[PDB]
């Protein structure tokens, strides 16, 4: 029982699923051939014997890294009708990943998750890894999502993301995409994780002083993100955090389900020596807004909820001792509406350490999401950029030649306002 | 001037109206062709 | 899957797709008999991009050489690697165009565009699902200008809904090799305007300076040109032929680099170049690379890019490189020079990084670039046929072939009207 | 064991037959004394086909080598594998039917179809189980067209429930060789229309234009020509001599391709047929001997299919291959192509497999289709009849030995009538 479905859409979102899977072999004692020389039934299927299958799917509009993956190290672990490949990309396009290009594989996903999901008795729900600027990444993640819930409906819906960053992106025709599908992601989504890779790339570049990190770095902390959020559902914890029980204590309101993701402490081997990394030390770093994973300022912004994941060396009494130094602290601030506004999860196991890895062993560790308003000003400049390109219909074409109209442009745009209305109004002191 | 551009758009419209007569008549009969199969989709139970 | 028909118009063009499928089987591993002699698989996942499986564990291109003079044709096959190509795609004729943008596009290359038809249709037949066609054609003569331009026009009306691509060298006022260039070029401007998906304008004064100043080549010849040219086109493909960190397919160059239809015209360029003599006191770095990319010396087409506005750039990187720094340095080169960028789009730069460096670099980068300058290379073509137009000069060889005057009148105007929509996009 | 009686008639059908039997004695393995020296045992239990038994592990064919000019046979017996053959199989004359149908069909072929009926009536009672008839003859002399015809109505009344199959070399309006190819193709057609089961329609038009163009012969003699004719008969008995995953003797080409009994003239083809230096660049699969057998310069007839509708069309297919490539082709060929077949008739094709392809090749087609082209293929004829026969020109030669003008209008008039038919069922 007690299972859950990985679901990897896009470049990005296959990237950091193969990172994901490196780190859940690595936890489990899975080799990359899926032979253990219990606890792995979250994430594995046990075939036969001596075999076991993660319970993922990997789609994709092009066969680069799909067959990356089917020729890679762990080709033995997944099963090749697992890993689905489509012929011509999406090319950063909302419309040909969602209504020309996506239409035609969207059915066999389905099956396959269909297939994988009456296997498990226990389904807890879907972690959906994706990124808003590829056009698979939002047109076939909106597609799939809205499949899944007119599909399954009651069942849990964590999806992972890759929120372009205020300066530091790639693609040009970007904010379409991140405006069409968070446009969707607002009523089909259960609970949206929000992370920047400039953000990754600012703590890489102080924390662990990588003077080039690249995408393998950033996937890998990513995967340990994903690793504490469901640690606390492969092992055993004093205090222990379900998916259900993470979104009723995180999400306040049903369109406010973006928070924010903080993991601590994430220093390199020679830093790890001269640091007594207690307990309250990493949890006053989880606060500080140079560790989140999202370039956006929490001192301006206002604490709504926040989710305590401990794993290691952890005791609830040093964790209660952090947070009530936490809440003395004016520079963080809670909404008045919610007095009380930590919930806390301690595990006893301590985060394994990829071979390869540029993060060192660490006793304990913490992964924080928090739902604030910081991401009020997030959402703020890409509506911005999104309008001061739409005003000349730049690449509008673009996206009308494949079966799309400028009137869903335009309530997109509105439902964006409206979510930054939503947030407003809820930050405001009663 | 204004003589020489009705002649510029006059000319276009005889230029679009041939090519779409041309285009007509071709459409009548494709060209004969083979190629692989691009098998159809199977169908699933939804 | 997202395999591409390959074209060569006229002896420019065909001398550079020559150029092209030699660097591009030296890229794959194929031997000048077509056998696969490479190291890495990834030599060979993806080899049907541009070569069709031969029986006997070979390779042929998915490349259709076409002229009008069986000399060129003659001459590209018996130099090196021009085996390779299949002898049926070989198609010319006898007569040869005569610089006459009129007898490639009305008369002669009419009469042999059926037997290219013919082949380029089995060819895309045989392929399983393709994504486009490239041509390399001249625009100075007949043949390539205006044969192509035909070719074009065919293939857009067959397949729609596929990209074009255009490596096509454009006419420059000082190295003028011929004296009816700006009406040939106008002519096939004309329809390269809307028949094409996008064009990268080259031309020979860029890369002679490349060659004089860059390169400090005393002698360079046609073969540097053609090199550079196919080190840019193979760069453009590496992340549809290689795997990488971020992929790019053309479409999806396409969708980020053309905001509106009629913009796209880009500037190519390649790095890093650098001398014999000054191959060692050089750094092997990013930062490097996008500071010879975005220098106004490195740039194929005669545009300076100081004159304009950058409206959206590519920059396809191949090499074990970092994301980070690349997105950083790209930052810095929006933020320093933010007056040569379009204001109303932000981010005015994609990247893109494959993994899979060029043979004999552990880093490269190819630049494409759509900016305003562009316009000022049709302004000179403009003023040139202008001035040739008003006194009806060598006029009377396209007449007498079956053309008239208003063509002339109406390609013109829509230059002029490209030019126009530049200028105010420019702002 | 299904055995067919071969029968050549004229220097053509001769040229053809010798040629047959050449290829056919290849494939089983018989050497140029007729006796076994192949290696598979395969070829062997269907020898009785076309060889019989002789004392001492002797092979001879069942053909019969009929002409009036006693120099063809001379040639045949002269040349190579010409001693397999039965002495008393030749039969001939003194004088030659002189391009004279009229002579080849009363004065001096009523005197010799005596002699070849009693051949041909040992040779098939000689036979365990008789299956048909093969006459190889071409239209233009008097020997062939003429003679062949009444030798075909003898057999008719003779053996009615036998299959007559005839591969019939028809004139070009191109290819003319003699002057009265209208008076004696009309006449011999007038007798095939009804007198023969199956008629593949040869050309040296066609076999001309495909040793230039597909072939890349340079100097064709009719020996080439000869020997795509014996790959075409050989291919249409392939199921017979050899098995297969789908076994298709003549009569079920014949029930498959004949909806109605007067429409069995058959346009026929090979395939793969390449140039010495093309076939190295050539990937050999079934979906390449799908498009080079449907392809109209390929095609053994005069004829474009594109101006027609094809009524049946037939693959036999030679080697080991699978049978869902075969299958998914021959759907995919009448799917893309539907304007070119007949709507009221589904699955337009007839397709049969063997293993066993020909030497040198491991896989090969014969095309066949019943197509509505062979109506202007016969118009030609028609109009060239027409011609030569209002002004009563050479008239006076036919009329000088027993035919009259009724007997050229009632010709004409059949011809006429089986275009029209043609045309009707084309709709
Ligand atoms: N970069 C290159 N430019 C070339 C090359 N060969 C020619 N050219 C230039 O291209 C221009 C003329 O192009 P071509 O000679 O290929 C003309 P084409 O054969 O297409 O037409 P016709 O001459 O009317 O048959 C002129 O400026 C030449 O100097 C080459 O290999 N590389
Ligand atoms: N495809 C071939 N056509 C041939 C061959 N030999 C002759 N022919 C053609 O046949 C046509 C006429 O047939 P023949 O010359 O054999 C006349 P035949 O001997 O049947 O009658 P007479 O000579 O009038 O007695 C003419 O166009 C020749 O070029 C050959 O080996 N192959
Ligand atoms: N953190 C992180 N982000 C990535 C990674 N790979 C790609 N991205 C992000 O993904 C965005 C583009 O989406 P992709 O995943 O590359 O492409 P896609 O989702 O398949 O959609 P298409 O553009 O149509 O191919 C870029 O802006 C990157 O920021 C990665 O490995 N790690
Ligand atoms: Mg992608
Ligand atoms: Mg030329
Ligand atoms: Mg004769």
């Amino acid at each position: 029982m007690r299972e859950c479905i990985s679901i990897h859409v896009g470049q990005a979102g296959v990237q950091i699923g193969n990172a994901c899977w490196e780190l859940y072999c690595l936890e489990h004692g899975i080799q990359p051939d899926g032979q253990m020389p219990d606890s792995f039934n979250t994430f594995f299927s046990e075939t036969g014997a001596g075999k076991h299958v993660p319970r993922a799917v990997f789609v994709d509009l092009e066969p680069t890294v799909i067959d990356e993956v089917r020729t890679g190290t762990y080709r033995q672990l997944f099963h090749p009708e697992q890993l689905i490949t489509g012929k011509e990309d999406a090319a950063n396009n909302y419309a040909r990943g969602h209504y020309t290009i996506g239409k035609e594989i969207i059915d066999l996903v389905l099956d396959r998750i269909r297939k994988l999901a009456d296997q498990c008795t226990g389904l807890q729900g879907f972690l959906v890894f994706h990124s808003f600027g590829g056009g698979t990444g939002s047109g076939f993640t909106s597609l799939l999502m809205e499949r899944l819930s007119v599909d399954y409906g009651k069942k849990s819906k964590l999806e992972f993301s890759i929120y372009p960053a205020p300066q530091v992106s790639t693609a040009v025709v970007e904010p379409y995409n991140s405006i069409l599908t968070t446009h969707t992601t607002l009523e089909h989504s259960d609970c949206a994780f929000m992370v920047d890779n400039e953000a990754i790339y600012d703590i890489c570049r102080r924390n662990l002083d990588i003077e080039r990190p690249t995408y393998t770095n950033l996937n890998r902390l990513i995967s340990q993100i994903v690793s504490s959020i469901t640690a606390s559902l492969r092992f055993d914890g004093a205090l222990n955090v379900d998916l259900t029980e993470f979104q009723t204590n995180l999400v306040p309101y049903p369109r406010i389900h973006f928070p924010l993701a903080t993991y601590a402490p994430v220093i390199s081997a020679e830093k790890a020596y001269h640091e007594q990394l207690s307990v309250a030390e990493i949890t006053n770093a989880c606060f500080e807004p140079a560790n989140q994973m999202v370039k956006c300022d929490p001192r301006h912004g206002k604490y709504m909820a926040c989710c305590l994941l401990y794993r290691g060396d952890v005791v609830p009494k040093d964790v209660n001792a952090a947070i009530a130094t936490i809440k003395t602290k004016r520079s963080i601030q809670f909404v008045d509406w919610c007095p009380t506004g930590f919930k806390v999860g301690i595990n006893y196991q301590p985060p394994t350490v990829v071979p390869g890895g540029d993060l060192a062993k660490v006793q304990r560790a913490v992964c924080m999401l928090s739902n604030t308003t910081a991401i009020a000003e997030a959402w703020a400049r890409l509506d911005h950029k999104f309008d001061l390109m739409y005003a000349k219909r730049a690449f509008v074409h673009w996206y009308v030649g494949e079966g799309m109209e400028e009137g869903e442009f335009s309530e997109a745009r509105e439902d964006m306002a409206a979510l930054e209305k939503d947030y407003e109004e809820v930050g405001v002191d009663s | 001037g204004d003589q020489r551009k009705q002649m510029l758009q006059k000319y276009k419209e005889e230029k679009q109206l041939q090519k779409l007569k041309e285009q007509r008549e071709k459409a009548k009969r494709g060209i004969f062709k083979v190629g692989r199969y691009r098998p159809d989709m199977p169908c699933f139970l939804l | 899957m997202r395999e591409i028909v390959h074209i060569q118009a006229g002896q420019c063009g065909n001398q550079i797709g020559a150029k092209f499928w030699e660097v591009i089987s030296d890229e794959h591993g194929i031997d000048p008999t077509g056998s696969y002699h490479g190291d890495s698989d990834l030599q060979l996942e993806r080899i049907n991009v541009y070569y069709n499986e031969a029986a006997g564990n070979k390779y042929v291109p998915r490349a259709i050489l076409v002229d009008l003079e069986p000399g060129t044709m003659d001459s590209v096959r018996s130099g090196p690697f021009g085996q390779i190509f299949r002898p049926d795609n070989f198609v010319f004729g006898q007569s040869g165009a005569g610089n006459n943008w009129a007898k490639g596009h009305y008369t002669e290359g009419a009469e042999l565009v059926d037997s290219v038809l013919d082949v380029v249709r089995k060819e895309s037949e045989s392929c399983d699902c393709l994504q486009g066609f490239q041509l390399t054609h001249s625009l100075g003569g007949g043949t390539g200008s205006g044969m192509g331009t035909l070719l074009i026009s065919k293939i857009r009306e067959e397949y729609p809904d596929r990209i074009m691509n255009t490596f096509s060298v454009v006419p420059s006022p000082k190295v003028s090799d011929t004296v009816v260039e700006p009406y040939n070029a106008t002519l096939s401007v004309h329809q390269l305007v809307e028949n094409t998906d996008e064009t990268y304008c080259i031309d020979n004064e860029a890369l002679y300076d490349i060659c004089f100043r860059t390169l400090k080549l005393t002698t360079p010849t046609y073969g540097d040109l053609n090199h550079l040219v196919s080190a840019t086109m193979s760069g453009v493909t590496t992340c549809l032929r290689f795997p990488g960190q971020l992929n790019a397919d053309l479409r999806k160059l396409a969708v980020n680099m053309v905001p509106f239809p009629r913009l796209h015209f880009f500037m190519p360029g390649f790095a890093p170049l650098t001398s014999r003599g000054s191959q060692q006191y050089r750094a092997l770095t990013v930062p490097e690379l996008t500071q010879q990319m975005f220098d106004a010396k490195n740039m194929m087409a005669a545009c300076d890019p100081r004159h304009g506005r950058y409206l959206t750039v590519a920059a396809v990187f191949r090499g074990r490189m970092s994301m980070k720094e690349v997105d950083e340095q790209m930052l810095n080169v929006q933020n320093k020079n933010s007056s040569y960028f379009v204001e109303w789009i932000p981010n005015n730069v994609k990247t893109a990084v494959c993994d899979i460096p060029p043979r004999g670099l552990k880093m490269s980068a190819t630049f494409i670039g759509n900016s305003t300058a562009i316009q000022e290379l049709f302004k000179r073509i403009s003023e040139q046929f202008t001035a040739m137009f008003r006194r009806k000069a060598f006029l009377h060889w396209y007449t007498g072939e079956g053309m008239d005057e208003m063509e002339f009148t109406e390609a013109e105007s829509n230059m002029n009207d490209l030019v126009s929509e530049y200028q105010q996009y420019q702002d």
